[PDB]
């Protein structure tokens, strides 16, 4: 048993994680107390430090003459789930009769949201992200009509057979999840919930998936999460022979029950590749507009 | 008494007379995995005070000229001590971390520092400049050990990420005028309760210069940055041979 | 605890690191004129926020060979802001002051200077030297405005009176070794519950370097002296057209 | 009447001279107490701040 | 708190404002005898504040290539004032010090004096050098009066005992980047109650610079080094005519 002091008092084992702070409710933006003038010395609530790296917390009713104002301004739009849970563009699919892309019929989608950047800016605001997906499939000819094709979505787990062909046996989805609609319904529209192995997505990882030399040829595996690869979209026009009409396919997304955390810079620079922080390196541009000189305006 | 400091752990102590308070990496100690966290099933080792102890890896001169410097955590001391050889031996990986970042002058001497922890701190390549090639950045530069790596473009930090923002993840400034060190204890941040200590780093260290050092001809030139660390809480699992990388 | 010190009163705040106390004049802070002093039958107004501010009024340069200088109350602020406009549009006058002196220097710099209140300073002409002329100070002497008045004679402060016995008066010193500002409150300080703001001048606030600035070359030759000052519980009565002297 | 707080609080109409000192009767001039050697560090009486 | 004192008593007040506490000699303040001690049988005199005050007696020079100086306690006041004239007239002697060493710089200049009081200090001669030959320190050099005396080989202190072990006597330490003044306050030390203030010297009082004093070239070159010492609960005893040595 323990019998020695060192091991008896120690503290080895303790997994109970000791936070210097607790969520307080806040419904509303906090109110405006009454203040008057202040002449006094020794206290001083102006100046600080911003050395410690602690942002400063002098209010207004200690720097100015400030009146009683009640704040009823609701806090509740700026919540994770009503900035997020807004359906936005994540990836286009194009079907063409005659091409060089997808001549088959059929298109396979690796399933990432780092294709656009309106969404990729606002899910990259945080390092880790959990929540659960709405997924809908507007689908059009190029010239914005509806035309009456039918058309089967599947959903391919990582590790399921990726159809090669409009009449691959894939197709059978005997276990995969499909969904048949026709371009005059209504859009198709399912619930996706969290999938990844880790508790949460990680839209940046840095490190390596595999242990070996990194040379040139394995060296797009950086910053690749397999943590993050939820499988592919795979779609076709259900049929044995070709489609009369071309079709664009476009997935919206839109997340739900979205829990985020460690925030970091926002982006501003333009994005380059998908899974990828490359940025142009002559073109680097500043965050913010400029002016001509610091002393006016 | 909130300018001298001393911190002690394992077998070493590090001083300070001129510190500015500490900072808690998002308000939460390092603390053990819970049983309710835990995945892997073999028990844990704990070498506790043979790990946990302040590391003095390397020094950097701060110069008029500086772009700035990042390190990658735990690759700094994935070849360092009993730690390393822990890091190697164990394929599992868990810990938190007390960096003391040492930058001493004279009160003829002005500059600042900003002394940040990015968790995931992904570097990306300049993509050949025009943006039409898609590169990746070499292993000495997405792992550089215990040298660390002076950044190219400090204001995008090599990833297309403004430093004006970086103040948003857990941080210190060291003033000259003021203060000669800063202190930053970050827990474990990550998304598994644990992972592979040479293949991920959990966060990357950025000591970037915003305000330029300066003085007077004559003063000191030698203005050495020196990083000191210190694990906290180490856990590790999945005992096999070594392995180097 | 003593040495720093923010003073904050209607929208704006005067902060200092190296102040020396504050200073009460005769140990009295401003109060309101109370129902049995008061002889006007008309309400006063008290506008409150928009006159009891720190006012920055101008900025004197400290010299190796300056003499001093001296300004008039509430001649200063008689054309300055809603204060002014109030002090123009109102007959009456009532008010105390809260007088903060800014001169900065550095570690280096040596010098000492005598902030005091006088009451009622009446200046005084040369009377032609001999004494035989009975001369009167003009107006642009007697009311100075906001740019002050340099003394020709600080020993007798320009009316006969010796300066080594100002400091009887509530006073503080600059000495740039220390402190570099000095902060004294001044009550309403008349023989009337009300008067002029115009034509009655009611204390002259005096500025006057005892210890002749130094330093070596080198050192930065500009040491600005710069006067902030506030009303407080000013009171107005005897509203009419405005005035403007 | 008065329903906003920066009135209900506000301190205009203290017409009270508020005074840090209050004069006491002196009709000799102050004894001077015993005093011994005095050897002690951090308090001390001899420096001042004119 | 504890960097700012004052010593005051009998007429005589000494301040500091960088001073580095008090060391009391042994733990133990001066006090009178005892009559359980006591073994002449005159009642002794008490002078109290006359001879119970700080006396300046002399004022060395700090110099780079300084070796260090001594005095002889209490030899150095065997002629100063009422203290002196009492030692002469009275046979018996016994006090306590309080010695107060002044050296002040500025915060350019460096170095460090070791101020220690070694009881018995008994100084011997060089022996000729080889040690062949039996010499004797002169009267001036065992008894050197308030002059003190430099000492020739401060390593030995000029008496076979290295000075690297001179720290187990009541010692303080003026290096000039912090303190500048050594406060040791020093009972009786002898075997007996009573001793000759003339012949016998209780105690010598060591001020070796240790670490050499530096400075650039054009900073104040005369660094003085002031020894100020008060006797504490003086007793004498066996009045006669007063003897000169
Ligand atoms: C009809 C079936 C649709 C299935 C939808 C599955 C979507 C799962 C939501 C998260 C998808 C991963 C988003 C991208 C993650 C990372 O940024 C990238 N993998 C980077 O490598």
């Amino acid at each position: 048993g323990d019998r020695v002091a060192d091991v008896i008092e120690s503290s080895i084992g303790d997994s109970v994680s000791r936070a210097l702070t607790r969520a307080l409710p806040a419904p509303t933006g906090q109110d405006t107390q009454v203040s008057s003038h202040r002449l006094d010395t020794g206290k001083v609530p102006a100046l600080q430090a911003a050395e410690i790296g602690a942002s400063s917390n002098a209010s207004d009713e200690s720097m100015i003459e400030t009146r009683c104002v009640l704040n009823s301004h609701s806090t509740a739009e700026t919540t994770l789930d009503s900035f997020f849970s807004r359906a936005g563009l994540v990836g286009e699919i194009d079907l063409p009769l005659e091409g060089t892309t997808n001549p088959n019929g059929y298109a396979n989608w690796d399933i990432d949201i780092t294709g656009y950047a309106q969404m990729r800016r606002k899910v990259e605001l945080f390092t880790y992200m959990r929540f659960d997906a709405e997924f809908t499939f507007v689908a059009c000819t190029p010239t914005g009509q509806v035309v009456p094709q039918l058309l089967q979505y599947m959903f391919v787990p990582p590790g399921a057979p990726k159809p090669d062909s409009r009449e691959s046996l894939a197709w059978q989805t005997a276990t995969n999840p499909s969904v048949f609609v026709k371009l005059s319904d209504p859009p198709a529209q399912v619930s996706v919930p969290f999938m990844s192995p880790a508790s949460a997505y990680q839209w940046f990882y840095d490190g390596y998936p595999t242990f070996g030399e990194h040379k040139q040829e394995k060296d797009l595996e950086y910053g690749a999460c397999p943590n993050n690869m939820m499988g592919t979209f795979s779609v076709r026009t259900v049929g044995t022979s070709k489609s009369k009409y071309p079709l664009v396919i476009r997935i919206y997304m839109r997340m739900k029950h979205v829990r985020a955390w460690i925030p970091r810079p926002m982006r501003n620079q333009n994005y380059l590749f998908k899974a990828n922080p490359n940025y142009a390196g002559n073109f680097i541009k500043p965050t913010g507009a400029s002016r001509t000189a610091i002393t006016t305006l | 008494s909130d300018r001298v400091a001393q911190l002690t752990i394992g077998n070493s102590t590090i001083t300070t007379q001129e510190a500015a308070n500490i900072i808690v990496g998002y308000g939460e100690w390092p603390s053990y995995c819970s049983d309710s966290d835990a995945t892997a099933v073999d028990k844990p080792t704990r070498p506790d005070v043979s790990v946990n102890r302040f590391y003095t890896l390397d020094t950097k001169l701060w110069e008029k000229s500086s772009k700035g410097w990042y390190w990658k955590f735990p690759d700094v001391l994935t070849e360092t001590g009993v730690f390393g050889q822990n890091a190697q031996f164990h394929y599992l990986y868990r810990s938190g971390f007390c960096i003391h970042v040492q930058c001493n002058a004279s009160k003829f001497h002005q500059g600042a520092l900003l002394v940040a922890v990015l968790p995931e701190y992904v570097i990306g390549s300049v993509a050949g400049g025009t943006g039409t090639e898609d590169t990746h950045p070499p292993y000495k530069q997405t792992q550089p050990g215990a040298d660390g790596f002076e950044l190219q473009h400090p204001y995008v930090l090599d990833a297309g990420i403004p430093i004006s923002q970086l103040t948003v993840c857990p941080h210190q400034w060291i003033n000259l005028r003021t203060n000669n060190c800063a202190t930053i204890i970050v827990p474990y941040i990550n998304a598994l309760p644990f992972d592979s200590a040479l293949n991920h780093c959990n966060f990357g260290l950025l000591v970037v210069p915003i305000s330029p050092l300066d003085y007077d001809q004559g003063a000191t030139p030698v203005i050495p940055i020196t990083i000191t660390l210190a694990p906290m809480c180490s856990e590790f699992a999945g005992l096999r041979q070594a392995v180097t990388q």
